[PDB]
């Protein structure tokens, strides 16, 4: 049939709504009103470590505190998009980054997202001092700029503490709210089944490309794995039998493949559905749910 | 000079394929096509010298002596100015309305020289000939020897000048009394037709539009395609003639012509095009009427290439990752050691062993001449497994294996695989896990270092006593015979046993009437590392990799094969130094024999994308992962509009992005905030209104941000207007249902079809 | 005929494995038009 | 194809290649064989639906005659500037030697040359009947076979 | 005359007539079932 003009539809329609998922997700930038923080502590309050550290020099920081802790505990191949031909002949065979350079003798293509740390540092950046107006009223048009410690404790009156607790013990929650952002950065190991998941992911990415190149060392119980071998020991009626093999190992794998990528790619997109309602009312509001 | 080149949007050139008509599809074809944009060969006629009253010495060009090479066939455009005015090329001042003119052609395998005009361009055998005559409306065909005349200027002369041919249509083309031989006249005074095997005619009707003619040539004949069949009005070439010429057509001749007409009816003569044929892979749009109305060279630049990976005409706005349709012909790279030569030397000279004792040559690190051997014998059977006869005098090997031993060939049923008898029993049982080959053959009598046995002799027996009757023992595949020390004291009768106690063997001989004939099984073993039993050769400088460095070359080192792109690296140390691997087995590197050490690759390595951009019909280039020194330097995977603007170095040049080497590209400094085409890293592209592609940036603004004044309360932004914004929104909730006829779509109502379905 | 039956009955497993997908796809899509109609159409959403 | 549709079916072309040739040497047109008969006299073309016939003519036709020696090419090359350059065959196609051939072998092993190629002939006798052999080769289409 | 995917779907005879190809098995048929009166009825769908 025509194999081959299916196979390249398929995974360009994959990658182009996986495009149009992360520009919805990131077109809250646009629209979103924020406040300014303060750099370190506001209030009695210490964001330090969600807060982006500013510097002299121009080389404008994109990660916090605790993302620059939680991407230091990931191993993920570094893909060289821009000249990443030329590093793996440099190198010889490092059999880490083995399926970053089995892209040039398998024939794939590993593709640069959508957008830079930078654009993705802004995201967050806006999800902190998001204004989001006040927590009495009803309607999503005005937008009322109180603090972020008057905040807190507007969420603590809306759960049953009555005014007068909050006004006596001010000191104590703003320390035990303090010791709480401080425990954040000791629940990156392997017993914490939340973060066992991020790894989890770049697994599942990598799995995917090492069983793409594996099924080319494969004979399939022809002579050998390789067409310029069956060429030069067989004739020209028994070539066809033995690349008939070889045909038709191969088409199995390009199928498995990218009937594979469609269910990760529609359930990434349910996936970031539910990180957009998880923010409207986790993040940018108060639950009332449990 | 008036250039016309192929235009593959209205399908120029292209020969409908043989078969059945389409309709409303787009497929791709193998074939021979003309390359687009190609200008072709532009032949040009005139008028003779003519006077009020006479016609006076024919003028033409240098066109006799030119030998142009056919190689795949041609296509001919034929009468493209008809009706329009032009010159009359004997007296470029005089214009005229423009003619058609059909060319004629003389085809041949072989070429010699005009003695004693000693001037070039003479087919010297059998010799086709392509001849229009009758004004226009008859076409001859015939292959016949030509032999060159003695008259005045007859071609067998000192004193003639080319040929040409004439016709004087004051006379010929009267109307109604068109003389259908006038041109074969006039080729008959040049030549005597001697030994014609063929001669065909074919008719034409006489208007002047535009038309396409082509020649081709394969194992049925010549083929000759024309426009003019089954309408004149297209672009088409259908099939209306096979010639029986069956040897190969090296060389051809276009034979010039100048109409004699008279001097006060001087006409003009529309020029023809030749556009040689290529083995080109094309995308084929055949409309409701069945005939090709568009085409697509998909070789030519990068918007073909994604065209025809696609396989659409209409390709929707986007950045697309595309496949490589170019040839780029290859070279070699042939490195093997030297050594001695392999002694077969224990095979032709003694007493061949009995079969049961048969003799064993292992050879290693050696050249091998399995001709030499071969041609010492008769062969009458040559059956092999997982290698051919023809590859095992040509491959390089780690190990070589022959049993040999003397064998009568009308037993030639009892050796093969699974036979019955006690040949595989007891004597010799063939192991078919290697490749092997097995040869029987006869010893004839000139080769007398070979003496003859007296008695052919096998084993019939081979047991231990046991309890309970006989314990037979069988052979192992490759494997000796146990009763082999039992055998050693000779078979001087039939049936004639033989026993140790422990086990007991009979034999049967019977005598040798005739030839000597023996039996060969060759077994051989393919690995990596440097296969050192290699055949012989003769050297060659040429095979080597220090000129070809960046380009596709066909390999052959060590007994390693394939094909790939060498570069220069500095790498790998240890002592495996010959051939460096990669996790899946890959040839990622070489040890040459010098002391380069060479990167290996594929043929196709590097990526390529197209950035398309359909309401300005816009397209660019894109080497992901590459920095822009390596594209010039590897400028031969690519499509042919590729190479010629990286070697020119003349554009807006190559440009180092964040994303790789970009073609057709230029540094903006605008921002955008929608894209339509992202190239990835907060990247996107400014399609030209400009000429040429920009490179913009996405950045996403921010509402103002609204700071806290330092007072008792706070400040709170409240609207003063609104409108109703809509948000359009579709929820999926069924699909279309199917049931399938499961035994009509698989079987399709055979028996035997659904007999075979029953073991699934 | 073994070669036209495998190439066969390969196409028909992979048509009957994609119905099921777009079947249970729809089936989860005409729930959530559910929660869409009773909550924006026949009353007002509290929620962005 | 079997033997038995070739006389059944409708084709839109039929080749039928034709020699004479001794059939104790039919293990030298097999596909795939060894010897000098595929190299520089004929190979088979296996791309189109083929069959390969070797016949004996017996004594009572009379309108075939028989040659005295059969004979076939060893050798067809040209010369280089380090020893020869052979020329193989293509399937279906004439030896490129094949004007150099015309000029008859009287005796085994008689070359000829035109100074850039060079041939090479074996002869030997023919005893018995007269042996022949035939390759067809079929061509279904579609449209009107 | 064929289709879009090479099929025999119609015919020019010798005499003056076309006509249609269609394959042996052509028309859909469906069987009603009830069960508890153990009945049935057919359905030749798409089918005047
Ligand atoms: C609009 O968006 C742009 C893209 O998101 C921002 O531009 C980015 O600025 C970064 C630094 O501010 C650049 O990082 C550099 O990347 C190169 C990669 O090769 C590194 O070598 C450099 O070290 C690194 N710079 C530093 C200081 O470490 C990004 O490359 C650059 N993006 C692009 C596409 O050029 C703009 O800052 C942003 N502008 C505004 C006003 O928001
Ligand atoms: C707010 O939190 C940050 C980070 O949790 C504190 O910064 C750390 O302070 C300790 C003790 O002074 C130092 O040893 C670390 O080097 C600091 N780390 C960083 C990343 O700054 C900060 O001190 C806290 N603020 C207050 C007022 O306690
Ligand atoms: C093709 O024509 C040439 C004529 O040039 C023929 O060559 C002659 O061959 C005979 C036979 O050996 C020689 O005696 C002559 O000397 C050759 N002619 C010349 C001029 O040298 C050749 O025979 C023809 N081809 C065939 C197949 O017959
Ligand atoms: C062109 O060739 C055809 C066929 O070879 C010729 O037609 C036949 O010619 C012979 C010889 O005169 C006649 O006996 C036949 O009666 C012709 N056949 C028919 C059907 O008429 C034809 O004459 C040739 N034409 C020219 C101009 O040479
Ligand atoms: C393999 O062996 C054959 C012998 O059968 C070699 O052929 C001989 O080569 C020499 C040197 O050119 C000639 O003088 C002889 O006339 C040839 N003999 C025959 C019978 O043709 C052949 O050269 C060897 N192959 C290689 C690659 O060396
Ligand atoms: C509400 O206050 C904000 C200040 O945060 C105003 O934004 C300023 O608008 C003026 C005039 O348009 C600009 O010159 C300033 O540069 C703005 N400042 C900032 C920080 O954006 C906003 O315009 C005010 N709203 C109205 C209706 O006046
Ligand atoms: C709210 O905005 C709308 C549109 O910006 C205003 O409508 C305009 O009113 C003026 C005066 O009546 C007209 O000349 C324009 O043609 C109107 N525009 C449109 C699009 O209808 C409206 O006046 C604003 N309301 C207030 C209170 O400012
Ligand atoms: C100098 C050593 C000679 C050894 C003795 C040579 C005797 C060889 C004759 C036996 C041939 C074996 C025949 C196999 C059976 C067959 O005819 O099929
Ligand atoms: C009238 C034309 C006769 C042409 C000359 C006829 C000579 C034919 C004899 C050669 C037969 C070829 C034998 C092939 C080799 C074989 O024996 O295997
Ligand atoms: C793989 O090889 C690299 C060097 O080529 C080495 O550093 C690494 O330790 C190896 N991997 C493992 C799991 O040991
Ligand atoms: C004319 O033909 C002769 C003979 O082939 C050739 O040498 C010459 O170059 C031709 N003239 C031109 C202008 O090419
Ligand atoms: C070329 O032909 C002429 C005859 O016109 C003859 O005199 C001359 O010798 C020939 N050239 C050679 C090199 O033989
Ligand atoms: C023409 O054919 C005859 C046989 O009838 C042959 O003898 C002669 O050599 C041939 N003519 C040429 C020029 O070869
Ligand atoms: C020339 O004129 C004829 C009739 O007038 C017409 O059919 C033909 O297409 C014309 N050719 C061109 C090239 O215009
Ligand atoms: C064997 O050699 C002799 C040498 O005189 C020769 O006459 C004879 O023909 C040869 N046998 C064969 C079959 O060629
Ligand atoms: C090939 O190598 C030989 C051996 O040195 C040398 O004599 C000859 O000139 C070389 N030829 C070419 C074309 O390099
Ligand atoms: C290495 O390869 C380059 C081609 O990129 C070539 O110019 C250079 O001469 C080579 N160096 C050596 C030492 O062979
Ligand atoms: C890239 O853009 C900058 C500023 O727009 C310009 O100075 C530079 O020349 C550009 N690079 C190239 C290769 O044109
Ligand atoms: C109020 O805030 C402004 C902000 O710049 C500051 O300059 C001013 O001193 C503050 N006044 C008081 C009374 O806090
Ligand atoms: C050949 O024909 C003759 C005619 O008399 C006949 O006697 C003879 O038997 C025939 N040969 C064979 C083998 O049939």
């Amino acid at each position: 049939g025509q194999f081959c003009s299916k196979i390249n539809q398929a995974l360009h329609g994959a990658n182009l709504r996986q495009d149009e998922s992360i520009a919805n997700l990131f077109s809250s930038i646009k629209t979103q009103n924020t406040q300014p923080l303060q750099a370190g502590l506001n209030g009695d309050f210490n964001l330090t470590m969600l807060q982006i550290p500013q510097v002299t020099t121009g080389e404008r920081k994109y990660r916090s505190t605790i993302e620059d802790l939680l991407f230091n505990k990931v191993t993920i191949a570094d893909p060289g998009y821009m000249q990443g031909y030329d590093e793996c002949m440099q190198q010889g065979p490092q059999s880490a980054r083995d399926l970053i350079c089995a892209q040039y003798v398998a024939g794939y293509k590993v593709l640069p997202p959508l957008y830079d740390p930078y654009m993705e540092a802004a995201y967050t950046s806006s999800l902190l001092g998001s204004i989001a107006g006040a927590s009495w009223t009803a309607g999503l048009s005005s937008f009322a700029a109180i603090p972020f410690a008057q905040s807190i404790f507007y969420r603590l009156n809306g759960v049953g503490i009555t005014q007068q607790v909050l006004s006596e013990n001010q000191k104590i929650i703003a320390n035990k709210f303090n010791q709480a952002l401080g425990a954040m950065q000791t629940g990156f190991t392997t017993t914490n089944l939340a973060f066992n998941k991020v790894q989890d992911a770049v697994n599942a990415n990598a799995m995917a490309l090492s069983k793409l190149a594996a099924e080319l060392s494969n004979t399939f119980g022809a002579i050998s794995s390789s067409i310029s071998d069956i060429l030069a020991r067989l004739d020209t009626v028994e070539q066809e039998a033995q690349i008939d093999r070889l045909i038709n190992g191969r088409l199995t794998s390009l199928n498995a493949f990218v009937a594979q990528q469609l269910v990760r790619t529609e359930a990434a997109a349910r996936s970031a559905q539910l990180a957009q309602d998880k923010v409207n009312e986790c993040v940018k509001s108060q639950s009332k749910r449990n | 000079t008036w250039p016309m080149p192929i235009d593959t949007s209205k399908a120029e050139g292209v020969i409908y394929p043989n078969g059945k008509s389409y309709s409303n599809i787009t497929l791709t074809y193998t074939g021979l096509y003309p390359k687009a944009n190609d200008l072709g060969k532009q032949y040009l006629f005139s008028d003779g010298h003519s006077a009020p009253g006479r016609l006076n010495n024919l003028f033409v060009s240098n066109y006799s002596s030119q030998v142009e090479s056919f190689d795949d066939g041609f296509v001919v455009r034929i009468g493209a100015a008809a009706n329009k005015t032009g010159t009359t090329v004997i007296s470029q001042s005089t214009f005229k309305p423009i003619k058609k003119i059909y060319p004629a052609f003389l085809l041949g395998h072989s070429v010699g020289n005009y003695t004693p005009s000693n001037r070039t361009g003479r087919y010297l055998n059998h010799t086709l000939v392509i001849l229009p005559d009758g004004c226009g409306t008859i076409l001859h065909a015939f292959y016949c020897v030509l032999h060159p005349r003695t008259q005045q200027n007859c071609a067998g002369e000192t004193n003639f000048k080319s040929l040409s041919l004439w016709d004087t249509p004051a006379s010929d083309c009267v109307s109604g009394s068109y003389n259908q031989e006038a041109t074969l006249g006039a080729f008959k005074v040049y030549f005597d037709l001697i030994n014609c095997t063929f001669r065909y005619n074919y008719t034409i009707t006489e208007d002047e539009n535009a038309e396409w003619f082509g020649i081709t040539q394969d194992t049925q004949g010549v083929h000759l395609y024309s426009s003019r069949k089954e309408n004149v009005f297209r672009n088409n070439m259908f099939h209306f003639a096979t010639l029986p010429v069956y040897q190969k057509i090296l060389y051809y001749t276009v034979i010039p012509r100048s109409i004699r007409s008279p001097f006060n009816d001087r006409k003009a003569w529309a020029a023809f095009y030749i556009y040689k044929l290529h083995p080109l892979t094309y995308l084929l749009n055949f409309d409701v009427e069945g005939y090709i109305t568009k085409a697509v060279d998909c070789g030519y630049d990068d918007l073909a290439q994604l065209q025809c990976s696609y396989e659409s005409f209409e390709v929707e706005t986007g950045v697309y990752s595309v496949s490589s349709f170019e040839a780029s012909p290859r070279g070699e790279f042939i490195e093997q050691a030297t050594t001695q030569e392999c002694d077969f030397t224990p095979m032709l000279t003694g007493t061949p062993p009995p079969i049961y004792n048969f003799k064993r040559l292992v050879f290693t690190n050696c050249n091998y001449n399995l001709t030499k051997l071969l041609s010492l014998f008769q062969v009458s059977e040559f059956s092999c497994h997982q290698v051919s006869p023809s590859s095992l005098a040509t491959g390089c090997y780690s190990s070589l294996t022959v049993d040999y031993f003397a064998y009568s060939t009308d037993m030639s049923s009892a050796l093969q695989p699974g036979a019955a008898g006690a040949i595989v029993q007891f004597n010799y049982k063939q192991d078919f896990s290697n490749p092997t080959c097995r040869v029987l053959a006869t010893v004839p009598q000139n080769l007398t270092t070979i003496t003859k046995p007296s008695n052919y002799a096998y084993l019939t027996e081979c047991y231990k006593t046991s309890a309970y009757g006989k314990n037979y023992l069988y052979n192992a595949p490759g494997a000796y015979t146990p009763c082999l020390s039992l055998a050693s004291r000779g078979f001087s009768t039939k049936y004639q046993s033989h026993s140790d106690g422990e086990l007991t063997t009979t034999g049967y001989i019977y005598p040798v009437t005739g030839n000597l004939q023996m039996a060969f099984i060759i077994s051989v073993q393919y690995g990596t590392d440097t296969n050192s039993v290699c055949p012989m050769q003769a050297l060659r400088n040429d095979t080597s990799i220090e000129d070809k460095l960046d380009v596709c070359v066909e390999y052959s080192l060590h007994g390693i094969t394939g094909r790939g792109v060498f570069h220069n690296c500095t790498s790998v140390g240890l002592r495996n130094q010959r051939f460096v691997y990669d996790t899946f087995d890959n040839l990622v590197g070489y040890h040459s024999d010098n002391g380069n050490y060479y990167c290996v690759r594929p043929c196709v390595s590097v990526p390529v994308s197209v950035i398309y951009d359909k309401a300005s019909n816009s397209h660019a280039t894109l080497f992901g992962s590459v920095a822009c020194s390596h594209v010039t330097t590897m400028m031969s995977q690519f499509s042919r509009m590729t190479k010629t603007n990286l070697l020119a170095r003349t554009t807006p040049g190559p440009l180092q992005t964040t994303v790789g080497c970009a073609m057709g590209f230029i540094n903006s400094s605008m921002v955008v905030d929608e894209c339509q085409l992202p190239l990835g890293q907060s990247l996107c592209a400014i399609p030209p209104t400009s000429d040429v592609f920009q490179i913009a940036t996405l950045n996403f603004t921010s509402p103002l941000t609204l700071a806290p004044i330092n007072s008792t309360g706070f400040v709170v932004a409240v609207p003063t207007n609104f409108t109703f914004g809509v948000t359009q929104e579709f929820i999926e909730t069924t699909i279309q249902k199917i049931t399938v006829d499961c035994k009509q779509y698989v079987c399709n109502g055979f028996k035997k079809c659904e007999d075979l379905l029953k073991e699934y």
